[PDB]
């Protein structure tokens, strides 16, 4: 027993690159398309539910997850490396800021532990990299709305509006065109379900499109009241409903 | 083929062989030869020692483990230090702890498992050493032959090392013979080295070239080197 | 066992080299560029940044200039990633020296820590090496201004101008060829941008891919002050070393 | 506290008083020291709350992974696992456990496990601090394999008379009939007991 | 200190005191002994305050997490057993004492938590060196079926109990509902009994009346 | 034997309209011996202050420690941290030590640079938090401050008029306290500025 | 590609264990041992070739007692045999300890199970190179199991393994159609000698030694115990005239 | 650089052969199951095949009881089939005891999957050649099916089935369901909706099966059982007098 892969299995080859994280680069590219746009009061993130049977309840499945009340995920790529990570990122935020200054962490400071985590699966002993990317959204005090992406190398940065899988591309391209630094929240998960509609091969409707917005707070969704600095949570998943209502204004 | 299964002993060949044990039972044929034989009253191990120039000395074979028990060796002298040095400490945690002398029959069972466990975890490596352990405990006198594969057994008689099928064969023939020279060892002692002569080839046996070690009911293990051989030459 | 698989990141080459160095250095080759220019009255490091897109969100973005401490940053050039593993050790090395002696730590002391962790992993562990270099630009009062470099063996050296990265060999001849000693800090700025406007492999140098720090002693309150630039700075110093 | 576990023709019953003190002071009137560690083994909680509580949460543990195993355990099972904490924990531990128990082949079973982490088997057992005052009443009124109500009522009496004299004992008397029919837990209030 | 639960129709409520000390001096006129374990699982505390805070806060901070992971609201037996395990973890040496409740799926739910890690339940309960003046109160009007209102002014009572009778109990009453149905309702200072009366007097100096040796400014801006 | 005890000491901090005060005196003893009239306990990262009483090496300490913390969290955190947040480091920090606590009664001052508001708080040894709207006390002779608050203080006092409030508590207060005084300094806070002034009183 | 085969716990292709099924090699090449489940017990039989004269009759015993009432007879490398018995006897002690009654045989069973498949999971461990039949009598009736180098194990009402496993499997399957309604223990024994016997057709080259061990609720009060002296000599018989 | 297909790292085309290499072993029983749900019970069925006489079927099975709760059905060879079982039966045991309730199918399984997927990035585990369904009548949930495979992904379905002809038996049902219209098979008894299952399993593969042929497991409202052989064939018998 005990692991005898105390070694790297991603080093450098002579040309300078690190293939793991290459090749796991290219898984990320292989999966389900995924996008996200900052307005000037929200951010977006939306992917496409691509149900692996007709069998399969794609409700029992989280592509786009809560981190913080204020902080939510999404990816393309590996899914069960998401999850894992999802929980990690959940565990991270606690143990290493909210239990010391009884605060959630704000955005970047998040997304820079995650972007550790999968650093270290990049030089440890015995592992691979992960394969996936995540598109992280958020807003904190100080810092406002944020939207980072984060890749399995380890690297991140910020983004306007971006996506990853599949159509990116296109998608990008698509953004690139429509973005402006005035669009409202609205006005981007409007164009977010636009350009989530290329990517989309067969349906399109609330139950195949899983969305959620990084927008006010929503002290209905508190579950208890009287203490007036608690105000709620910013980050709030779409209804498959609520999806269709304005998949008819697109 | 044999290349690919043979650099450790973790893993098998096709045809379900583990070459590393194998390749360290080769050290024990290019060994020194040595034979063992015992009666009902007594064991005697009689081993041909092997020197390096006619300057140097003749290494030891045969090591005591305690006074009922003791054993010869063949192959890699380093590994039959570190196992017969594993069997006095057994000896003696029968001994300090139920007052109660090693049954020879466990002793074989101990040495068994120990071998065993260098052959199926990685970093470990075979002993290359083969050992024949006479002894005397509460139900007579015992013979064991132990391979490195770690498959330990109980005979009359045997030989390990170089050449040893003659001896082997010799004894075969003269089992019914020797097994009742009871109540006289200089006989069984005579066996032994006619036995083992059986083996030579290269010289004839001389006096410090000889080494005998007999025990049994009234006689605690003891060797015998040099002018003490002499007797039997 | 794994033997079979280990890549045995640690040995030597027939020619005395460290492979995984070597191999190392190579992907810092294709980093964006990075130089760091010593004046007399400061100290400048400017880097360009690699890939970039309409969308990027240059505000909130640094992929290259580091604050360590209040007198010391340092310019990257490898692995983002790897980078920040190093630069918090670092950050963290420098607030215990603080503790400790109750004084701020030498900007070589600090250097010197960091390249050994480096050196470490290029001797045991049959672990990768980090695929960085750093330019560092701090200031003490032991040896003022000061400039190093160091990069993936563990290695590090004292500069006037220096710069990592990519186009490497045709920065250092252009530095080494308009650097002159008795150099003012805005006279650094300058060669600085003009030096990677001529070694960019983009068609202009634009502020958005720019990165901007310096090292500078403010006459009007006699402590030294450590300035990154902002996209709106980058601009304007843009348009007036003559490049618009 | 007073308890005890009493073996019949049916199987088993168990019986405890509910007060738990902390000094002179009732902390809890109604408390339940009757607790369950598989379908039909229970056992008698006295000693330490916070002793018994945990070493009885760790055997329920033990023995649901037992089950899922190898089966169903037997009641001489979950009183080894009990003893095995107890004994092993003898200097950290203040918990008096009677284990009882409802076996189809063996009917009725009762282990005691007093403070040095021994164990007893026997046809009743009391425990608790009331129960030294009715050594001699039980000694002369048990029996073997007696009916429901005969051991319903043995039970009602003793530890009425252990409530009666022990002032770390009192509130309601709890019992549970363990048998192949099933498990039933019985309530005795002061009103009915007090006057017996 | 002065903590209670009482269970009622349709949910269970908890109150307590505002008095915390350091042997006979008040050291905060009004503390808040009501924790928050997640948004319907709350736990009255009293002990050593440092303690029932931070105890609370770990089990609270799990709790969250293992609710996202498990997709399923908190249940307050699960906060029961993280907390009594904690505690008897720490042989005692932890001094809290504290009585959770709260509503999940599976209904209404109230117990109390001893330092040493033993647990109980039941329709009504306090704790703190008040225990006794409110245990009183709630053994003398306790009745089965309270509604809402009758719970809320039984707890509150039993508090009071203890402000008045307790000299480690005093100042205001905070209560929380926590109904079945609805989202839990924190009522901070629910009661103000003791707003001190009006001074006698200004002592507002008359400025330079103390004597300075030496003044200057101080830097903030780095 | 008490080590809250063997070096002795006071702090005070008291709120006023949009503004914050913060005292303590400057002794440092060695049981009756006095052996330092320059030991402040007053301390402060950014715009948040912290006084700090109790055993001497402790404050010290716990001095060196949040400057550490306080400095990493600019260079993360990118601002300077806030007197709320402080609070919370600080008593996570000390319940971090609660089965060997550091001997400190730490008390924590600041406005708060986003709204403005004025924020005072007090610990125990093992981080329980108190946060006041009027006055926190700490130290050797805190009986003697807590009467000398109860009653002199009264809300919103304008900046110079909370400076004679507050010196007048700290001074009275050390006075009848065999371990405190030898010296006092006093921080008046606001918005904008921040005044260091040093008090005269017996030197007994 | 190639080379599945060189590591333990690799999956070739088309989802095999190829170091698994080489240490069955060392199995098939072993001598053959069986086991008879009877209406109140098991029986244990096994060959004991002589590969000389020298060897001592009645000596190198090869059936083993896990506790008082399992037992246990292998095939392959008998070293690897008794590592694994070794394993059962403190599994079995644990067991007992925790319990107090000694462990079923069931339980048992899955004991030897777990840790056999955890051999075939890491590429620093080697398989088993042997197939193990054992059992005996608990609370609720007799079992007889087989271990396979794979960890894979199954109740049986008679199993063999070794070089002549074929016979035995044919001779077995004659006794299940035979006996519908059961073997005592003192026919198994009888019944057990013979199949050995008739199984040594495949060895027929070395002479044997027979072994025989059973586990009967009436014959040994649910304890194993080795047939001895004159009960053994009658089956010798028995199986002796059946083979001519 | 071959090995990319002896230990779990990424292949230039970003796959990982080991874990598709252990989905191949999966099949090596040649045994099909499927699970339905109930109106407030579920059901999985799975063929049972002993060939040899000298077996004691009554020792052959891959359905495991995990808690009184859970039931576990398992495709893919027995020894991994138990070393997954056993980690199961723990990790419930455990939740229970720090939690104080009963570890929910869905988590149980989320857990397994989570499990799966580090022997999918650690070099030194191999994945477990086996594929998990996990049924039961969640207290929150109601009738569940989940399952998992060596790739550590997981979900919930409204029925499955899994071996080497699951595609016939997907389809089958698919279409049972495109025509009722509802996620579940609309009946209170579970016999009935043991037949049900029973009798597609016969239309998909085209086979009839007896009474050692099969291998049942219901999840009711607090606890799962299989049924005997004389629980099916009497099961059987009933749809016999339909046809
Ligand atoms: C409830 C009041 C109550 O229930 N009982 C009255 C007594 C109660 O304990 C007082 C408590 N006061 C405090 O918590 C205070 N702080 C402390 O007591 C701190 C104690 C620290 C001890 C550290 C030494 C450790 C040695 C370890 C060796 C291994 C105040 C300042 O908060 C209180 O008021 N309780 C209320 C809630």
């Amino acid at each position: 027993m005990t692991d005898r892969y105390s070694f790297s299995l991603t080093t450098f080859s002579p040309s300078g690159k690190l293939g793991q994280i290459d090749y796991a680069l290219t898984a990320v590219k292989q999966g389900v398309t995924s996008l996200g746009i900052k307005a000037t009061n929200g951010v977006v993130i939306a992917t496409e539910k691509k149900s692996s049977s007709p069998l399969a309840m794609s409700e029992t499945l989280s592509k786009v997850s809560l981190l913080t009340p204020d902080i939510g995920a999404v990816y393309s790529g590996m899914g069960p490396d998401y999850r894992v990570l999802v929980d990690k990122s959940r565990k991270v935020a606690h143990t290493s800021y909210k239990r010391i200054y009884g605060e959630y962490p704000p955005t970047k400071l998040l997304v820079s532990e995650v972007a550790k985590i999968m650093q270290e699966a990049t030089q440890s002993g015995g592992v691979r990299p992960f394969g996936v990317s995540l598109l992280i959204a958020g807003h904190d005090e100080f810092n406002g709305f944020s939207l980072y992406q984060v890749d399995p190398s380890g690297s991140y940065f910020p983004w306007k509006a971006t996506a990853i899988g599949k159509g990116s591309v296109a998608a990008k391209t698509f953004l690139e065109k429509r973005w402006n630094d005035e669009l409202e929240l609205e006005d981007a998960i409007h164009i977010a379900l636009l350009t989530l509609k290329e990517s989309v091969e067969g349906e399109f409707n609330g139950d195949t499109i899983e969305l959620a917005i990084i927008g006010d707070e929503n002290p209905d969704l508190l579950g208890y009241t009287g203490i007036p600095t608690d105000k709620g949570p910013r980050f709030r998943k779409l209804t498959s409903q609520e999806i269709n209502d304005r998949l008819e204004a697109l | 083929f044999r290349n690919n299964y043979d650099g450790d002993t973790v893993t098998f060949s096709p045809t379900g062989r583990l070459f590393q044990v194998e390749y360290a039972l080769e050290a024990i044929k290019q060994g020194s030869v040595t034979v063992g034989l015992r009666s009902n009253t007594h064991a005697v191990l009689v081993a041909l020692k092997r020197n390096a120039d006619e300057l140097s000395s003749y290494q030891k074979k045969i090591i005591k483990c305690d006074e009922h028990m003791g054993l010869s060796l063949a192959g890699l002298a380093p590994d039959a230090r570190v196992l017969s040095n594993y069997l006095r400490q057994q000896c003696n945690y029968s001994s300090l702890v139920f007052n109660r002398k090693l049954a020879v029959e466990r002793a074989g069972h101990l040495l068994c498992d120990k071998a065993q466990k260098n052959t199926q975890s990685y970093g470990g490596r075979p002993y290359g050493v083969g050992l024949l352990i006479i002894g005397y405990d509460k139900s007579g006198a015992h013979l064991l032959e132990f391979q490195p594969s770690g498959n330990v057994t109980e005979l009359y008689g045997t030989a390990i090392g170089a050449r040893s099928q003659g001896a082997k064969t010799y004894l075969e023939r003269t089992l019914d013979t020797f097994i009742k020279i009871d109540g006289n060892p200089d006989e069984l002692i005579k066996a032994g080295v006619e036995a083992i002569s059986q083996s030579l080839r290269d010289e004839s046996l001389t006096v410090d070239n000889l080494s005998i070690a007999i025990v049994g009911k009234d006689t605690p293990f003891t060797i015998y080197d040099g002018e003490a051989v002499a007797k039997y030459i | 066992g794994s033997r079979r698989y280990d890549s045995r990141t640690t040995i030597f080459s027939p020619e005395g080299r460290l492979y995984q160095v070597e191999y190392a250095l190579e992907s810092i080759s294709h980093a964006g560029t990075a130089i760091g220019i010593m004046a007399s009255d400061g100290i400048v490091l400017a880097a360009e940044r690699k890939v970039t897109s309409t969308l990027l969100e240059q505000d909130t973005s640094t992929e290259k200039l580091y604050k360590l401490n209040d007198k010391i940053a340092v310019a990257v050039a490898g692995l983002t990633a790897d980078a920040e593993i190093l630069i918090n050790t670092a950050r963290i090395h420098a607030q215990n020296y603080l503790k400790t002696y109750n004084e701020d730590i030498p900007v070589e002391i600090l250097v010197r820590r960091l390249s050994d962790i480096k050196q470490g992993y290029t001797q045991h562990g049959g672990l990768r090496p980090f695929g960085v270099s750093f330019i560092y630009a701090g200031y003490d009062d032991r040896y003022g201004y000061q400039l190093y470099t160091s990069n993936p063996s563990g290695n590090y050296t004292g500069w006037k101008a220096i710069s990592v990265g990519a186009n490497t060999s045709a920065a250092q001849t252009l530095l080494q060829m308009d650097y002159k000693d008795d150099m003012k800090v805005d006279d650094a700025i300058e060669l600085a941008l003009k030096t990677l406007s001529k070694t960019t492999d983009s068609s202009a140098l634009t502020y958005d891919r720019l990165e901007f720090a310096t090292i500078r002693k403010g006459a009007n309150d006699g402590e030294v002050y450590q300035k990154i630039f902002k996209p709106q700075e980058i601009k304007d110093i843009l348009v007036k070393t003559g490049i618009t | 506290t007073s308890i005890m576990a009493v073996t019949f023709k049916d199987g088993v019953i168990l019986g405890a008083d509910s007060r738990t003190t902390t000094g002179a002071y009732i902390a809890n009137r109604v408390t339940d020291k009757l607790t369950r560690v598989h379908d039909k083994i229970w056992c008698c909680r006295s000693g330490s709350a916070a002793d018994t509580q945990a070493i009885a949460d760790i055997v329920q543990y033990h023995l649901e992974l037992y089950t899922s195993q190898y089966g169903t355990p037997s009641t001489e099972t979950a009183a080894s696992v009990f003893k095995e904490l107890c004994y092993e924990n003898k200097d950290n531990l203040t918990a008096g456990i009677i284990v009882a128990g409802y076996d189809d082949k063996n009917k009725g079973e009762v282990y005691t496990i007093p403070l040095g982490g021994s164990v007893h088997k026997l046809p009743y057992a009391i425990a608790g601090s009331g129960s030294t005052f009715i050594y001699g009443y039980c000694d002369k009124n048990f029996r073997e394999n007696m009916s429901k109500e005969e051991t319903v009522d043995f039970i009602k009496h003793s530890l009425s008379q252990a409530i009666k004299w022990d002032g770390s004992s009192g509130g309601v008397i709890r019992m549970v009939v363990l048998t192949a029919a099933g498990v039933e837990r019985l309530i005795f209030y002061p009103d009915e007991y007090e006057q017996l | 200190t002065t903590i209670v639960g009482v269970k009622f129709n349709n949910g269970v409520v908890i109150a307590a005191d505002t008095r915390s000390t350091q042997g006979p001096i008040v050291a905060d006129k009004n503390c808040a002994k009501l924790h928050r374990i997640s948004p319907k699982i709350w736990c009255a505390g009293a002990g050593t305050a440092a303690d029932t805070e931070a105890v609370t806060q770990l089990i609270g901070s799990n709790i969250e997490l293992h609710s996202l992971y498990t997709s399923r609201e908190p249940r307050v037996v699960s906060a029961l057993q993280m907390l009594k395990q904690h505690l008897f973890k720490y042989q005692g040496h932890i001094g809290a004492y504290l009585i959770v409740a709260g509503v999940d799926p599976t209904g209404s739910h109230l117990f109390s938590i001893h330092a040493h890690g033993s647990t109980d339940v039941g329709y009504y309960l306090s704790l703190g060196s008040g225990s006794l003046a409110a245990m009183a109160v709630l053994e003398s009007h306790w009745k089965q079926d309270l509604t809402k209102e009758e719970a809320i002014k039984l707890a509150s009572d039993a508090i009071q109990a203890g402000i008045w009778n307790d000299l480690g109990s005093g100042s205001n009453v905070d209560v929380c509902v926590m109904e079945i149905g609805k989202d839990a309702e924190y009522l901070r200072n629910y009661l103000t009994p003791n707003v001190r009366e009006e001074k006698q007097k200004s002592y507002k100096f008359p400025r330079g009346t103390t004597a300075v040796l030496k003044e200057s400014i101080v830097n903030i801006c780095d | 034997s008490d080590p809250s005890s063997i070096n002795g000491g006071i702090v005070v901090a008291m709120t006023g309209k949009d503004c914050v005060a913060i005292a303590c005196d400057l002794r440092l003893g060695s049981q009756s011996l006095g052996v330092s009239n320059k030991f402040e306990k007053i301390f402060h990262y950014g715009h948040v202050f912290l006084g700090i009483t109790g055993l001497a090496t402790d404050v010290t300490t716990l001095n060196e420690m949040f400057r550490y913390k306080t400095n990493l969290y600019k260079l993360k955190e990118e601002r300077a941290i806030e007197p709320e947040t402080f609070t919370q480091l600080v008593s996570s920090s000390l319940y971090e030590r609660r089965f060997g606590p550091y001997f400190v009664g730490p008390v924590v001052a600041g406005i708060n640079s986003k709204s403005g508001k004025p924020f005072i708080a007090g610990f125990d040894l093992i981080g329980c938090i108190d946060e006041a709207k009027d006055f926190i006390v700490s130290g050797t002779a805190s009986d003697q401050l807590f009467g000398m608050c109860e009653s002199l203080y009264e809300p919103n006092l304008e900046p110079e008029d909370l400076f004679e409030t507050i010196s007048q508590a700290l001074l009275n207060a050390a006075d009848r306290d065999a371990l405190s005084g030898w010296g006092a300094v006093v921080y008046i806070i606001k918005k904008d500025e921040v005044v260091k002034r040093y008090l005269k009183m017996r030197q007994d | 590609g190639t080379g599945y085969d060189l590591s333990n716990s690799v999956f070739s292709p088309d989802g095999r264990n190829f170091q698994v099924e080489y240490a069955v090699k060392a199995v098939e090449n072993g001598t053959t041992s069986i086991g008879i489940k009877c209406n109140d017990g098991v029986v244990f039989a096994v060959e004991k070739l002589i590969t000389s004269k020298l060897l001592v009759p009645q000596k190198n015993v090869k059936i083993q007692v896990v506790d008082r009432h399992i037992g246990c007879v292998y095939s392959g490398l008998i070293p690897d045999g008794r590592h694994l018995v070794n394993r059962g006897r403190e599994e079995a002690a644990s067991f007992k300890k925790l319990y107090k009654t000694p462990i079923p045989i069931p339980a048992f069973a899955d004991r030897l199970g777990q840790y056999v498949q955890a051999h075939t999971l890491y590429n620093s461990v080697r398989p088993f190179g042997v197939s193990t039949i054992f059992g005996g009598v608990d609370k609720n009736g007799a079992h007889l199991y087989m271990l396979e180098p794979s960890g894979s194990y199954w109740g049986y009402k008679g199993a063999a393994t070794g070089k002549g496993r074929q016979s035995a499997k044919a001779e077995l399957e004659k006794l299940v159609d035979h006996h519908p309604e059961g073997l005592s223990a003192r026919e198994a024994v009888k019944q057990a000698a013979k199949i050995i016997y008739l199984a040594h057709e495949d060895n027929k080259e070395k002479d044997f030694e027979l072994e025989i061990s059973w586990c009967s609720l009436s014959e040994t009060n649910g304890l194993h115990k080795f047939v001895k002296g004159d009960l053994l000599q009658e089956a010798i018989d028995f199986a002796q005239k059946e083979i001519n | 650089a071959g090995y990319d297909r002896h230990i779990t790292i990424f292949s230039p085309e970003g796959r990982l052969y080991q874990v598709e290499y252990a989905f191949k072993a999966t099949n090596q029983t040649n045994i099909n199951s499927l699970a339905v749900r109930g109106k407030d019970c579920t059901v999985v069925i799975s063929q049972k095949k002993v060939p040899d006489k000298l077996l004691d079927p009554t020792t052959v099975s891959y359905i495991f009881c995990i808690s009184r709760t859970i039931g576990m059905v398992v495709n893919g060879p027995i020894p991994d089939a138990r070393n997954a079982a056993l980690r199961a039966k723990a990790e419930a045991a455990e939740f229970r005891y720090k939690y104080g309730y009963d570890m929910p199918c869905d988590v149980l399984a989320k857990r397994m999957a989570n499990l799966s997927q580090i022997y999918t990035q650690r070099a030194y585990m191999r994945p477990l050649g086996v594929i998990l369904t996990f049924v039961s009548v969640d207290e929150e949930l109601g009738p569940s099916i989940y399952k998992t495979d060596p790739a550590g992904y997981y979900v919930g379905y409204k029925a499955t089935a899994t071996g080497p002809k699951q595609q016939e038996i997907t389809t089958n049902l698919e279409n049972h369901f495109k025509k009722s219209k509802i996620d579940h098979i609309n009946e209170e008894s579970w016999e009935k909706v043991v037949e049900f299952a029973i009798t597609h399993m016969i239309d998909a593969l085209g086979t009839e099966f007896s009474k050692n042929d099969l291998e049942v497991g219901v999840a009711t409202k607090d606890k799962f059982f299989t049924l005997s052989a004389e629980n099916i064939e009497e099961r059987l018998v009933a749809i016999a007098e339909q046809d």
